[PDB]
């Protein structure tokens, strides 16, 4: 199975980083600056962020899996920097 | 077997089912008990209570 | 849902819940080492590395 | 409760 | 872009919590761009940033007259932030993922970036050949 | 006693220390890699390791 606490899934899927999770997440980041944070895969619409940040999305071995990375990234500098 | 979580994994992960005297090679077992006093495999292998 | 007594500091309340933490170190060849690992009441584990 | 083993 | 443990990092790579090192994944531009624009009074604005600054310690006291702050160019480059957003190729998962996973930016130089305010990992996991389960 | 198949008669390190092969600083943490390597014919406890 892909996950014990909802049904399998099969063929492509979706999963998220968001950078939005700043209050159910952030108790990990308080030297994790937003260019190294730590941020959640699971979202559980209907459980407690607090309780289910230890929840594991399984894929079964039937088949390798590959992700398709997509990064939107917007930054905002000055040109007269240390950078 | 290794992925799935759920049904078959209780028997594989030793919380029921056989002991670790009845899942492992009886030739580890002889191993085990011939070279007890010199190094101990008790640790090693989790044996069910049910 | 617990009662306790008042305290004019705040508090904290540690439940714990009593599960199986297991793990299963399997090599299957040298200079490779695997786990599976597997909690119950709490879903976590199977390689999750 | 509480699981240990010696063997 | 990395997330070195929440997938296998492409060939020669290896996973390192190590600060000093990390995986290469993307590899694409920074969003900052350059936007030409064009004003042919440039050279005469200097007389009306002199007419609202009297301090002259910008437009400055004429040290020689070869000493002197130089007229603006009539071609000048302004900076310009506008998002990027880029796709990329299938990058092998771990066999499970963990709840929480690092997402870690990092620039040439191999270090953390300061003056970035997001970075939104979208990962799309599909199957790609047939292995023993 | 036993007169051998517990006891190794050729060289061998009873004990060993290994060096950081990486090494970082940083205000809350120092972290420190090793290579840890387990000879030829040699089991390596992990209740050994300090």
């Amino acid at each position: 199975i892909r996950y014990s606490e909802l049904a399998p899934l099969y063929d492509t899927t979706r999963l998220y980083l968001v950078d939005n999770k700043s209050a159910d997440i952030a108790s990990l980041n308080y030297q994790n600056d937003h260019s190294n944070f730590l941020t959640t895969v699971v979202q559980n619409n209907d459980f407690t962020p607090t309780e289910a940040s230890t929840q594991t999305i399984n894929f079964d071995e039937r088949s390798r899996w590959g992700g398709q990375l997509k990064t939107i990234m917007h930054t905002n500098m000055p040109n007269v920097n240390e950078f | 077997m290794a992925t799935p979580s759920m049904l078959p994994q209780w028997a594989y992960m030793h919380i029921a089912g056989q002991d670790a005297s009845e899942y492992l090679s009886p030739g580890l077992v002889q191993f085990a008990r011939a070279t007890d006093t010199y190094f101990s495999l008790g640790n090693k292998f989790r044996n069910p209570t049910v | 849902n617990f009662e306790v007594d008042p305290m004019d500091e705040s508090t904290l309340l540690y439940v714990v819940f009593e599960v199986f933490d297991v793990v299963r170190v399997h090599q299957p060849h040298r200079g490779v080492i695997e786990a599976v690992y597997l909690r119950t009441p709490f879903s976590a584990g199977n390689a999750t590395t | 409760d509480i699981n240990f083993s010696s063997l | 872009w990395s997330l070195p443990d929440m997938m296998q990092d492409p060939v020669t790579f290896r996973s390192t919590r190590q600060v000093s090192n990390y995986p290469v994944v993307g590899a694409e531009l920074l969003p900052v761009y350059s936007k030409s624009f064009f004003n042919e009074q440039a050279v005469y604005s200097q007389q009306l940033r002199a007419f609202t600054s009297l301090t002259h310690v910008f437009n400055r006291f004429p040290e020689n007259q070869i000493l002197v702050r130089p007229p603006a160019p009539t071609i000048t480059t302004v900076s310009e932030n506008v998002p990027a957003l880029t796709d990329h190729g299938t990058l092998p998962l771990r066999s499970s993922i963990r709840g929480v996973q690092r997402v870690t930016v990092t620039d040439a130089r191999r270090r953390t970036c300061p003056y970035v305010y997001k970075a939104l990992g979208i990962v799309a996991p599909r199957v790609l050949s047939s292995r023993t389960f | 006693a036993p007169t051998h198949d517990v006891t190794t008669d050729r060289s061998q390190r009873l004990t060993l220390r290994f060096v950081p092969v990486d090494r970082e600083d940083n205000t809350y943490s120092y972290k420190v890699r090793y290579t840890l390597a387990v000879g030829d014919n040699r089991v390596l406890d992990m209740a050994s390791t300090y």
